[PDB]
């Protein structure tokens, strides 16, 4: 598996 | 493989 | 593979 | 593969 | 593959 | 493949 | 492929 | 393919 | 393909 | 293709 | 194709 | 094609 | 095509 | 095409 | 085409 | 075309 | 075309 | 065309 | 066309 | 066309 | 056309 | 056209 | 046209 | 046209 | 036209 | 036209 | 036209 | 026209 | 026209 | 026309 | 016309 | 016309 | 015309 | 005309 | 005319 | 006319 | 006319 | 006329 | 006329 | 006229 | 006239 | 006239 | 006239 | 006239 | 006249 | 006249 | 006249 | 006249 | 006359 | 006358 | 006358 | 006358 | 006358 | 006358 | 006368 | 006368 | 006368 | 496996 | 596998 | 696999 | 697989 | 697979 | 596969 | 596959 | 496949 | 495939 | 395929 | 295919 | 195909 | 194909 | 094809 | 094709 | 094709 | 084709 | 074609 | 073609 | 063609 | 063609 | 052609 | 052609 | 052509 | 042509 | 042509 | 042409 | 032409 | 032409 | 032409 | 022409 | 022409 | 022409 | 022309 | 012319 | 012319 | 012319 | 012319 | 013319 | 013329 | 003329 | 003329 | 003329 | 003339 | 003339 | 004339 | 004349 | 004349 | 004349 | 004349 | 004348 | 004348 | 004348 | 004358 | 004358 | 392998 | 292997 | 496995 | 192996 | 396994 | 192996 | 395993 | 295992 | 005348 | 005348 | 005348 | 005349 | 005439 | 005439 | 005439 | 005439 | 005429 | 005429 | 005429 | 005529 | 005529 | 015519 | 015519 | 015519 | 015619 | 016619 | 016609 | 016609 | 026609 | 026709 | 027709 | 027709 | 027709 | 027709 | 028809 | 038809 | 038809 | 038809 | 038809 | 139709 | 139709 | 139709 | 249709 | 249609 | 349609 | 359609 | 359509 | 459509 | 469509 | 569509 | 579409 | 679409 | 689409 | 699409 | 798409 | 897509 | 996609 | 995708 | 993807 | 992806 | 990915 | 990925 | 990845 | 990764 | 990674 | 990694 | 890593 | 690492 | 004468 | 005468 | 005468 | 005459 | 005459 | 005559 | 005559 | 005549 | 005549 | 005649 | 005649 | 005639 | 005639 | 005639 | 005739 | 005739 | 005729 | 006729 | 006829 | 016829 | 016829 | 016829 | 016829 | 017829 | 017929 | 027919 | 027919 | 028919 | 028919 | 028919 | 029919 | 039909 | 039909 | 039909 | 139909 | 239909 | 239909 | 349909 | 349809 | 449809 | 449809 | 559809 | 559809 | 659809 | 669709 | 769709 | 779709 | 889709 | 999709 | 997708 | 996707 | 994806 | 993804 | 991903 | 990922 | 990842 | 990762 | 990682 | 890591 | 790490 571009 | 959620 | 939700 | 929801 | 909902 | 709902 | 509903 | 409803 | 309802 | 109802 | 009802 | 009812 | 009823 | 009833 | 009834 | 009844 | 009854 | 009855 | 009865 | 009875 | 009976 | 009976 | 009986 | 009987 | 009987 | 019998 | 019998 | 018998 | 018998 | 018999 | 017999 | 017999 | 016999 | 016999 | 015999 | 015999 | 014999 | 014989 | 014989 | 013989 | 013989 | 012989 | 002989 | 002979 | 001979 | 001879 | 001879 | 000879 | 000779 | 000779 | 000679 | 000679 | 000679 | 000579 | 000579 | 000579 | 001479 | 572009 | 562009 | 453009 | 353009 | 343009 | 333009 | 323009 | 313009 | 313009 | 303009 | 203008 | 203008 | 103007 | 103006 | 103006 | 003006 | 004005 | 004005 | 004015 | 004014 | 005024 | 005024 | 006034 | 006034 | 006044 | 007044 | 007054 | 008054 | 008064 | 009064 | 009063 | 009173 | 009173 | 009273 | 009273 | 009373 | 009373 | 009483 | 009483 | 009583 | 009583 | 009583 | 009683 | 009683 | 009683 | 009693 | 009794 | 009794 | 009794 | 009795 | 009895 | 008895 | 008896 | 008896 | 008896 | 949440 | 959360 | 790009 | 959180 | 790019 | 948090 | 790029 | 790049 | 001197 | 001187 | 001198 | 001198 | 001198 | 001198 | 000298 | 000299 | 000299 | 000299 | 000399 | 010389 | 010389 | 010489 | 010489 | 010579 | 010579 | 010579 | 010679 | 010679 | 010779 | 010779 | 010879 | 010879 | 010979 | 010979 | 021979 | 022979 | 022979 | 023979 | 023979 | 034979 | 034989 | 035989 | 036989 | 036989 | 037989 | 038989 | 038989 | 039979 | 039979 | 039978 | 039968 | 039967 | 039957 | 039957 | 049946 | 049946 | 049936 | 059936 | 059925 | 069925 | 079914 | 089914 | 099913 | 099923 | 199933 | 299942 | 299952 | 399961 | 009384 | 009384 | 009384 | 009374 | 009274 | 009274 | 009274 | 009174 | 009164 | 009164 | 009064 | 009064 | 008055 | 008055 | 007045 | 007045 | 006045 | 006035 | 005035 | 005036 | 004036 | 004036 | 004026 | 003026 | 003027 | 002027 | 002027 | 002018 | 001018 | 000018 | 000018 | 000019 | 000019 | 010029 | 020029 | 020029 | 030029 | 030039 | 040139 | 040139 | 050139 | 050149 | 050249 | 050249 | 060359 | 060359 | 050459 | 050559 | 050569 | 040669 | 040769 | 040769 | 030869 | 030969 | 030969 | 031969 | 032969 | 042969 | 043969 | 043969 992911990319989690939180904010 | 696999991308496993067991939610 | 697979993309597994078991929801 | 497959894109598996088991909902 | 396949795009599997089992709803 | 296929686009499978089993609804 | 195919676009399968089994409704 | 085909566009399959099995309704 | 074909556009298949099996109604 | 064909446009198939089996009604 | 053809436009098939089997009614 | 043809426009087929089988009625 | 043809415009076929089989009535 | 032709305009076919088979009546 | 022709305009065919087979009556 | 022709205008055919087969009556 | 012709205007055909076969009566 | 002709105007044909076959009577 | 002609105006044909075959009577 | 002609006006034909064949009587 | 002519006015033909064949009687 | 002529006025023909063949009688 | 002429006025023909063939009698 | 003429007025013809052939009698 | 003439007035013809052929009698 | 003339007035013809052929008798 | 003339008044003709051929008798 | 004349008044003709041919007798 | 004349008044003719040919007798 | 004249009054003719040819007798 | 004259009054003619040819006798 | 005259009154003619040719006898 | 005259009164003629030719006898 | 005259009263003529030619006898 | 005269009263003529030619006898 | 006169009263003529030519005898 | 006169009363004529030519005899 | 006169009363004429020419005899 | 006169009473004439020419004899 | 007179009473004439020419004899 | 007179009573004439010419004899 | 007179009573005439010319004899 | 008179009573005339010319003899 | 008179009673005339010319003799 | 008179009673005339001329003799 | 008179009774006349001229002799 | 008179009774006349001229002799 | 009278009774006349002229002799 | 009278009774006349002229002699 | 009288009874007349002229002699 | 009288009885007349003239002699 | 009288009885007349003239002699 | 009388009885007359004139001599 | 009388009985007359004139001599 | 009388009986008359005139001589 | 009388008986008359005149001589 | 009487018996008359006149001489 | 995913991208999760939360906010 | 997915993209989940939440917000 | 998907895109899920929620909001 | 899909696009799900929710809102 | 689809587009689902919900709202 | 489809477009589903719900609302 | 289709378009489904619901609402 | 179709268009389904429901509402 | 069709158009289905329901409502 | 058709158009189905229901309502 | 047809048009079906129902209602 | 046809037009079917039902109602 | 036809027009069918039912109702 | 025809027109069928039923009702 | 025909026109059929039923009713 | 014909016109058929039934009713 | 004809016109058939039935009824 | 004819006109057939039945009824 | 003819007119047939039946009834 | 003719007119046939039956009835 | 003729007119046939039957009945 | 003729007129036929039958009946 | 003639008129035929039968009956 | 003639008139035929039968009956 | 003639008139034929039969009967 | 003539008139024929038969009967 | 003549009149024929038969019967 | 003549009149023929037969019978 | 003549009159013929036969019978 | 003459009259012929036969019989 | 003459009259002929035969019989 | 003459009269002929035969018989 | 004359009268001929034959018989 | 004359009278001829034959017989 | 004359009278001829033959016989 | 004369009278001729033959016989 | 004369009278001729022959015989 | 004269009388001739022959015989 | 004269009388001639021959014989 | 004269009387001639021949014989 | 005269009387001539010949014979 | 005269009397002539010949013979 | 005169009397002439010849013979 | 005179009397002439010849012979 | 005179009397002449010749012979 | 006179009397002449010749012979 | 006179009397002349010749011979 | 006179009497002349010649011979 | 006188009497003349010649010879 | 006188009497003249010559010879 | 006188009497003259010559010789 | 006188009497004259010459010789 | 007187009497004259010459010689 | 007197008497004159000459010689 | 007297008597005159000359010689 | 796998990417395991057990959530 | 694996990436294990047990959450 | 992941990337977690928090902030 | 594995990457184990037990959280 | 991960990268955790916190801040 | 493993990377063990027990958290 | 990890990288933890805190700050 | 790790890298912990704190600060 | 005489003298008759009566009275 | 006489003399008759009556009275 | 006479003399008759009556009275 | 006579003399008759009556009175 | 006579003399009759009456009165 | 006579003399009758009446009165 | 006569003399009658009446008055 | 006569003499009658009346008056 | 006569003499009648009346008056 | 006569003499009648009336007046 | 006569003499009648009236007046 | 006569003489009548009236006036 | 006569003589009548009236006036 | 006569003589009548009126006036 | 006569003579009538009126005036 | 006559003579009438009026005027 | 006559003579009438009027004027 | 006559003579009438008027004027 | 006559003669009428008017003027 | 006559003669009328007017003028 | 006559002669009328007017003018 | 006549003659009319006007002018 | 006549003759009319006008002018 | 006549003759009219005008001018 | 006539003749009219105008001019 | 006539003749009209104008000019 | 006539003849019109104009000019 | 006539003839019109103009010019 | 006529003839018109113009010119 | 006529004939018109113009020119 | 006629004939028009122009020129 | 006619004939028009122009030129 | 006619004929037009131009030229 | 006609015929137009131009040229 | 006609015929146009140009040239 | 016609015929146009150009050239 | 016509026929156009150009050339 | 026509026929155009060009050339 | 026509026929165009060019060349 | 036509036929174009070029060449 | 046509037929084009080029060449 | 046509037929083009080139060459 | 056509047929193009080139060559 | 066509057929192109090249060569 | 076509058929291209090249060669 | 076509068929290309090359060679 | 086509068929290409090369060779 | 095609079929390419090369060779 | 195609089929390529090479050889 | 294709099929390539080489050889 | 393809099938390559080489050989 | 392919199938390669070599040999 | 492929299948390679070599040999 | 492949399958390689060599031999 | 592969399968290599050598032999 | 592979499977290598050698032999 | 592999499996190597040698033999 | 491998498995090596030799033999 | 390996497994080596030799034999 | 290994396992070596020799034999 | 003599003076004869026969008383 | 003499003076004779026969008393 | 003589002076004869027969008283 | 003589002077005869027969009284 | 003589002077005869028969009284 | 004579002077005869028969009284 | 004679002087005859028959009184 | 004679001088006859019958009174 | 004679001088006859019958009174 | 004679001088006859019958009075 | 004679001079006859019958008075 | 004779001179007859019947008065 | 005779001179007859019947008065 | 005769000279007859009947008066 | 005769000269008859009936007056 | 005769000269008859009936007056 | 005769000369008859009926006056 | 006769010369008849009825006046 | 006769010369009849009825006047 | 006769010469009849009815005047 | 006759010459009839009715005047 | 006759020559009739009705004038 | 007759020559009738009704004038 | 007759020659009728009604004038 | 007749020659009728109604003038 | 007749020659009728109604003038 | 007839020759009718109504003029 | 007839020759009718209505002029 | 008839020859009718209405002029 | 008829030959009608309405001129 | 008829030959109608309405001119 | 008819030959109608309306000119 | 008819031959109608409306000119 | 008819032959109509409207010219 | 008809032959209509509207010219 | 008709043959219509509108020219 | 019709043969319409609108020219 | 019709044969329409609009030229 | 129709045969329309718009030229 | 129609055969339309718009030329 | 139609056969449309727009040329 | 139609056969459209736009040329 | 249509057969469209736009040329 | 249509058969479109845009050439 | 259509068969489109854009050439 | 369509069959598109853009050539 | 379409069959597109862009050539 | 489409069958696209871009050639 | 499409079948794209870019050639 | 598409079947892309870029050739 | 696509089937891409870049050749 | 795609099936990419870059050849 | 893709199936990439770079060949 | 991809299936990469770089060949 | 990928399946990489670099060959 | 990848499956790398570098061959 | 990767499966690396470097061969 | 990787599975490295360096072969 | 890695599995390293260096072979 | 690694599993190192250096073979």
């Amino acid at each position: 598996x992911k990319k989690k571009k939180k904010k | 493989x696999e991308y496993e959620y067991e939610y």
